[PDB]
């Protein structure tokens, strides 16, 4: 018998975004070659597989900073970390292939649908 | 606020 | 011209309450008479003004432990806990005084309108 | 996804 505030979900991702923007209570470093972006475990872990998996683990989740593979290209995982936290993916021509890439490692599932169909349609 |  | 995923930020609030439900991550407890309530800062701050306003304060965004005022009812504070991490308000005519009150001190604005609403409603 |  609850009622359900429709935005609720949206504003708190907002929120969460408006915090990542001031460096508010970020408690990891996520390093792609020599790039450094900060953010929250539990965002990141909402968002990607791998991560799940990394700060699930009985002695990663402890780690403050988290190195990717070094073929993960770094604006590939700026793209994404802005998806994570805004839920807008900014895909163009020039980035596509890296950011499909990027979410195939990340474990990002909905990116990576939209973006095989994009290559799909450009083909 | 709704039903969901 | 980035695209947008719909239901991105309420799969995101989804594996939110399943940490909390997992007890993942975690880094704060409430305390509300005696009651005591784990959860995530980001997401209390993300809902409500005064958890805003505590863990962005330079001492208390350091505590694991948060106290609040006696008058709060535990059940008004759990059922606010669970619209946090679920957009989902289990508002009742035995607990809507509670909840209302408890609302007015989280400075959770939209529930606090829900709630006088539902009370003009019953006059 | 939509056009936002
Ligand atoms: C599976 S239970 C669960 N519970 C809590 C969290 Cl934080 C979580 N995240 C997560 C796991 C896998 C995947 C994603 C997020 C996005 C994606 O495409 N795959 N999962
Ligand atoms: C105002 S900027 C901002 N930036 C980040 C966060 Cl985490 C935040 N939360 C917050 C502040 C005030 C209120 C709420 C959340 C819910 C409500 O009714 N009032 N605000
Ligand atoms: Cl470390
Ligand atoms: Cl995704
Ligand atoms: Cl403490
Ligand atoms: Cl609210």
């Amino acid at each position: 018998s609850c009622i359900q505030f429709t935005r609720h979900a949206s504003d708190v991702l907002l929120n969460l975004n408006r915090l990542r923007s001031r460096d508010i209570l970020t408690d990891v470093v996520i390093v792609v070659s020599r790039e450094q972006f900060r953010a929250h475990k539990t965002v990141l872990m909402a968002c990607s597989g791998l991560f799940y998996s990394i700060f699930t683990d009985q002695l990663k989740c402890n780690l403050s900073v988290i190195n990717l593979d070094p073929e993960i290209n770094p604006e590939g995982f700026c793209i994404l970390l802005d998806f994570m936290y805004t839920s807008r993916l900014n895909l163009r021509e020039g980035n596509i292939m890296a950011v499909m890439a990027t979410a195939m490692y990340l474990q990002m599932e909905h990116v990576v649908d939209t973006c095989r169909k994009f290559i799909k349609a450009s083909e | 606020w709704v039903i969901p």
